[PDB]
């Protein structure tokens, strides 16, 4: 019985890391809609510098 | 001869007594800790699993 259930925590568990990992991801700012373009031309913007 | 042998075989008799009275005592102790290991076993490794 100890076997059995420890087996079930392990599967929770990683796919409770999973989850947390993806949403990590999909959390970063540059893949998140269309902020306002910025008003400052940014550094690696060369031509634009140019 | 028999009166010395049968003598030897009552003691025989007697020293196969008091191991087994010896050894009735001891596994008496044995399952008194058997079911504590048993306890001790639920308590400290399956009791806890329902909460994680």
């Amino acid at each position: 019985v100890y076997r059995e259930l420890g087996s079930i925590v392990q599967e929770l568990k990683e796919s409770g890391d999973k989850l947390e990992e993806r949403l990590t991801m999909l959390s970063d700012v540059n893949l998140l809609s269309a902020s306002k373009p910025r008003s400052n031309i940014d550094s690696k913007d060369l031509t634009s510098h140019r | 001869q028999n009166i010395q042998e049968a003598c030897l075989l009552l003691d025989k008799k007697q020293k196969h007594i008091q191991i087994l009275i010896k050894g009735n005592s001891s596994s008496k102790s044995q399952i008194r800790r058997s079911s504590v290991e048993a306890q001790k076993y639920v308590q400290d490794k399956l009791l806890p699993w329902p909460q994680e």
